[PDB]
């Protein structure tokens, strides 16, 4: 029941194609619709869903799907980018490099403080 | 053909001014690599280097199509040159992007 | 003696010093006595606390409990009895060998640097195993350090063979003069007056050296800085010391390019070679590019593909006929099923262990995995005769379909990714790759191969049919006909099929069951009629009643 | 599409003579020395201009 | 049939893959603790 | 917001540096 | 699972279609000379 609709459109592929391949006329007067099959065929000789595209149709049938490729991977990288936990990932590395880089601050603002109340002892 | 036709190319032959360094003329180029007139005494001759640049390297591969035009030329045989031979349609916008050297 | 440093500064030294001796088996000769940079390796082994020797140089006569190392062939006891305020210092409890530079006294330095400079250049003169460079390399790595960190340095530079110098700085002393020098250096004594003149009264006050001397030691760094090629900084602001050391290990080698990209390979440190290998001025030779490319393929290394691709191999260019024989063939990298299905499929067309796998033999394993009626192009009769009279004529036109081809049947699915992502005719490709992927996890597990080696497959093929139907659905979503278009042209490149029929030769009920397909599926069984509503009982009535027929909404051409 | 068209001098471009050629797709790779004074162009430009 | 006995050099490394399988297990899980979101979540706030 | 104070922050230490040069300049002229 | 497999086969390194090669093996014994054992 889970794979039913799935189930059911392959084989109407697989029913279509085979009805396709059919002759027009049923089993029991199949026997005219050979006998105009072998007419034709001996009028030719002794005397469905597959297209055949040309040069540049091809081309640009070529273009569209390198066109859906690089889409496809850009919203695929958008995607991971917008999980929550890449962002999470990069929300704490950042955190990280705060935490090292105010630290850094703090310290620098120290001396600067010391350096200041030493240049209004000299003032 | 018609892009040699109408543009022009510009040549360096002329005195080799010393300047600093003998061997880079007022040109720049080498002394012996010769071959505005105003110091360089140019001449006028038809154009020679037209027609696209295969970029390989330093990521995806990119057609990139040039015209050495002289640098005294009429800019409508170059509109008519980039619509028409280049195929490119008129843009909605021109966003030049002067900025530092 | 003793210093600080930033937290996880020593962190990623740590990380990168253990990295790197990973990567290349590298001695570690790190002084021994628990007092200064030693401490920061004693933290950075902790790090790595799972080979790596450590080997040690530390004076004899300076060593606490000296009577404790009196013992032949004995393990004697060694605890980590540290005085706080004896001027004896104990070593390093985790470093993996030790030597005890004895001249008789204790309590004086200066009795190891002379033979550990002496061992270094006798190892410096030992011919490697794989001799890419000049014999066993060395490098240098500073922190801090007095007066003698710039004689040693001068010592190293002016060395032969001139052994590379990395720096590291943010820690201070003599270490961070010499990268604030480095970075305003230009041509060495490329230096302008003001920073000069920064430069000696920082030595001579904030390392409180004497004003007398500053002069002659900025003169030794002057004679270090004339030798700037092989002074290395690490500027941190990820981005690890390791990516410092090993562009010192390939940047002080005296060696050719090709074997730079081989040692890279070997390491397969990516980074290393897009920052140094991969640069302006480097003659790689005529074919150094491609056979570096086969290396790297046979290697599965993608990401060296990918670099290599990026700096230029001519894909169509390397590709021959005898150069996919000879990535069939290899053995240089992941196992995989194909001498299996090989040996299985030469087995119904009707074997010795040293067989040399044919692309003909390779294209019936197609034939056979495919199923059905997909002949290859290996097996058709114009490739047979360019094989029988060969073993641009013998290149590929879409290399990227044969590099799919093979990276599937090997088992590489992180190559076959990256090789589906580049080239064209991506989702018979994909639906390609699908078909191949369970045809070998169902023949290994019909052969009851590794469990899982099938459930890997079966992965892998779950895996190219995903990407076949998110291709299908973001085709669908940009345009409907030229959808229509790439579902149900004819591929002459895989047996004159269609998507459609790939799909429903992989059972990708996925696939089909798209409203692209779907479209397809309803338009042919309609045929010319337009019959839109309650269809089926208009069919009967025309059928049974033929002139119902001439009401019929017929669509126009 | 988007036009990149540059417009940069003839004479300050890396390897004059590779450019030279009628109708050809010459090869123009990113060989770009650190201390030459010529200076290579952009290498994902759509046009250019030789001024 | 499927109890092997192996000698002593042989047990001395069947131990010692024993012990890096150990360590590279604790340390695997410790990866994961710190990579799980409630430690992120936690570290980020203090 | 992580973002911007990222560069803000990067902002403000390189205008702390600068603004330590100039104190140190300042003590140098005093 | 392998290391019941490998001694279910025993010295046998019959891989496809297992069991009934057994039985042919018990039945006719000439069966057991077309068979692919595994080397020591």
């Amino acid at each position: 029941k889970s794979i039913s609709n799935q189930v059911w459109k392959f084989q109407r592929y697989q029913l279509i194609m085979t009805f396709h391949e059919r002759p027009v006329l049923p089993p029991p007067l199949i026997i005219f619709s050979h006998m105009t099959m072998i007419f034709q065929h001996l009028c030719c000789r002794w005397r469905g869903l597959k297209l055949f595209i040309t040069d540049d149709e091809l081309k640009k049938v070529h273009d569209f799907e390198e066109q859906c490729i690089e889409e496809y991977f850009r919203e695929k990288d958008d995607r991971f980018n917008s999980s929550n936990d890449e962002r999470i990932r990069v929300t704490s590395e950042r955190v990280e490099n705060m935490s090292m880089r105010l630290e850094e601050v703090n310290e620098r603002e120290h001396s600067m403080k010391a350096s200041l109340q030493t240049v209004d002892i000299r003032l | 053909s018609w892009i040699e036709r109408a543009f022009y190319k510009r040549e360096c032959v002329h005195i080799i001014p010393s300047t600093k360094d003998p061997h880079r003329c007022c040109c720049g180029r080498l002394i012996g690599q010769h071959v505005w007139s105003i110091s360089k005494h140019t001449q006028l001759s038809p154009t020679d280097a037209f027609g696209t640049i295969e970029f390989q390297g330093g990521g995806h591969s990119n057609k990139a199509m040039y015209v050495r035009v002289s640098f005294d030329t009429k800019p409508d045989l170059l509109l008519h040159l980039m619509t028409k031979e280049w195929q490119l349609e008129l843009p909605k916008l021109l966003i030049s992007v002067h900025g530092g050297l | 003696q003793n210093f600080e440093l930033q937290p996880k500064l020593k962190q990623v030294f740590g990380k990168g010093l253990i990295k790197a001796a990973m990567t290349t088996g590298a001695w570690i000769f790190t002084g021994g006595v628990n007092t200064g940079v030693i401490r920061h390796v004693g933290d950075a082994l902790k790090d790595h606390a799972s080979k790596i020797c450590t080997i040690g140089i530390a004076p004899w006569g300076i060593v606490e409990n000296q009577e404790d190392l009196i013992g032949r062939d004995v393990v004697r006891p060694y605890q980590t009895m540290s005085n706080p305020m004896s001027k004896l210092t104990v070593l390093n409890s985790m470093h993996s060998h030790f030597i005890l530079a004895d001249n008789g006294t204790t309590g004086k330095y200066g009795a190891e640097v002379k033979l550990r400079r002496q061992l270094e250049k006798h190892i410096s003169l030992q011919k490697i195993n794989t001799r890419i460079g000049q014999g066993v390399p060395v490098v240098a790595l500073i922190v801090e350090g007095g007066p003698n960190v710039i004689s040693i340095v001068l010592e190293y530079l002016r060395d032969t063979p001139p052994v590379p110098v990395v720096v590291c700085d943010g820690s201070g002393r003599a270490s961070d003069i010499l990268a604030f020098g480095h970075k305003y250096s230009e041509e060495g004594g490329l230096i302008n007056e003001s920073l000069r003149d920064q430069l000696l009264v920082t030595i001579q006050k904030t390392f409180t050296y004497t004003r007398t001397q500053a002069q002659h030691l900025f003169i030794i760094l002057m004679e270090c800085m004339k030798k700037k090629e092989l002074i290395t900084v690490f500027r941190m602001g990820h981005q690890d010391i390791d990516l410092a050391i090993l562009t010192a290990l390939l940047k002080g080698a005296n060696a050719s390019a090709p074997d730079q990209l081989s040692l890279a390979l070997a390491w397969n440190r990516v980074d290393i070679a897009r920052s140094q290998i991969f640069i302006y001025g480097q003659q790689w030779p005529v074919g150094s590019l491609e056979q570096a490319m086969l290396d790297a393929l046979v290697l599965d290394r993608v990401d060296f593909v990918k670099l290599l691709i990026e700096n230029g191999v001519s894909m169509h260019r390397f590709l021959t006929i005898s150069r996919l024989e000879e990535l069939y063939n290899t053995r240089h990298g992941p196992s995989n099923t194909l001498y299996h299905l090989v040996r299985d499929v030469k087995k119904r067309e009707y074997l010795p262990p040293d067989y040399r796998i044919s692309l003909i033999d390779i294209g019936l394993v197609i034939e056979y995995l495919m199923g059905g009626a997909y002949r290859c192009n290996y097996t058709r009769k114009r490739f047979r005769t360019l094989y029988h009279n060969l073993f641009e004529i013998n290149h590929f036109p879409f290399p990227f379909h044969e590099l799919m081809v093979w990276a599937v049947l090997m088992k590489r699915q992180k190559m076959a990714l990256f090789f589906w992502q580049h080239g064209e005719e991506a989702m018979a490709k994909a639906l390609v790759a699908c078909k191949l992927c369970k045809a070998m996890a169902h023949e290994a597990s019909e052969n009851d191969m590794v469990d899982d080696i099938s459930q890997e497959l079966n992965h892998n093929s779950r895996d190219f049919g995903q990407l076949a139907v998110e291709l299908l659905d973001q085709s669908y979503k940009q345009d409907e006909q030229l959808a229509m278009k790439l579902l149900t042209y004819e591929l002459k490149n895989w047996s004159n099929a269609t998507c459609l029929q790939l799909a429903v030769a992989a059972k990708h009920r996925d696939f089909i069951a798209h409203t692209c397909s779907q479209m397809l599926l309803t338009d042919m069984w309609m045929g010319r009629l337009r019959m839109r509503k309650n269809s089926g009982l208009k069919v009967i009535l025309g059928i049974l009643l033929p002139p119902s027929i001439l009401s019929l909404e017929f669509k126009n051409k």
